[PDB]
């Protein structure tokens, strides 16, 4: 929703914080959050 | 090819298993951020996961992420993506 | 030949709803312990007039 | 209603900036609107179904 | 020379669903070398009538 670079990463921590709360394990050099890119199992994808 | 063959060469099944990584996730990260941005226009069903998909000419639109990109996500995700490269590289550079 | 030209046909209606969410956020008043000075003196050299 | 409902509501000072019942005329008083109440009608309130 | 607003002939609704105008075929063309240079004769002669 909204474009903004200071409330993006209070959101983007906070994935990464509750995955951690999970048990689990994610690394931000592999977990991407981009909109023109699209990546499923193999398969890749770049605007459209 | 020959810069990355040299870099793979004393020792190939483990760098070029590191060097995976950052080379697929540079693809993956070329277009996005410029500011015009063309794509391929598609329409399908309403439902996110509809694969009756058609597809229709080109077009170049504005990026309306052009300034997200300057944030504490992606300039940390580069600067780490940077780092498994140095240290593969610097690997090869003490064995070979 | 389809791509030099700059689309601006299509208006962004997803970005135009989501600005106005955030013109709600505005805040006009101010909400503060003692008023603003509004008349100041200057002394003349003079103890009876400023 | 969660906000008027602590037991501090008693004493408490309620700052409203925008009144809810939305007088309609102000919004089809603009010349020729009649699209631009439309795309907005589409996607404010059009639900996505199968 | 001025080309007119691209959205008189075209309005979008919701997502891609656009209005079609008549003459599409018409309005997306290209003038070639020779034909820009009569339409270079038909102001010519508007701007000097007799």
């Amino acid at each position: 929703h909204t474009t903004d670079t200071k409330v993006f990463d209070k959101v983007a921590a906070s994935i990464f914080d509750t995955v951690a709360k999970c048990g689990h394990e994610a690394s931000p050099s592999k977990t991407m959050m981009t909109p023109y890119s699209v990546e499923k199992t193999q398969t890749h994808a770049k605007q459209g | 090819l020959r810069e990355f063959f040299i870099l793979c060469l004393p020792h190939p099944k483990k760098i070029n298993n590191v060097l995976r990584a950052p080379y697929s996730w540079f693809v993956k990260m070329w277009g996005v951020g410029a500011d015009p941005i063309v794509v391929l226009q598609s329409t399908a069903g309403d439902d996110r996961n509809s694969k009756d998909v058609f597809y229709d000419k080109f077009r170049t639109e504005p990026n309306r992420y052009k300034a997200l990109f300057r944030s504490s996500f992606y300039n940390e995700s580069r600067r780490m993506n940077e780092e498994k490269i140095l240290e593969a590289v610097k690997y090869s550079q003490k064995l070979g | 030949t389809a791509t030099r030209e700059v689309d601006f046909t299509v208006p962004d209606v997803q970005k135009i709803l989501d600005d106005i969410k955030a013109l709600a956020a505005e805040q006009v008043y101010k909400i503060v312990k003692v008023p603003s000075i509004s008349f100041r003196h200057i002394v003349m050299q003079s103890r009876d007039r400023v | 209603q969660e906000v008027l409902t602590d037991f501090r509501r008693q004493d408490t000072i309620w700052v409203l900036a925008l009144q809810l019942p939305v007088n309609p005329q102000v919004v089809w008083d603009v010349p020729r609107s009649s699209i631009a109440n439309l795309i907005m009608n589409i996607a404010t309130c059009l639900p996505t179904g199968e | 020379y001025i080309a007119p607003n691209p959205r008189i002939s075209s309005i979008t609704l919701t997502q891609r669903i656009t209005t079609t105008g008549p003459f599409a075929i018409l309005t997306g063309s290209t003038p070639t070398a020779q034909q820009l240079n009569d339409v270079r004769k038909i102001y010519l002669a508007l701007m000097f009538p007799g």
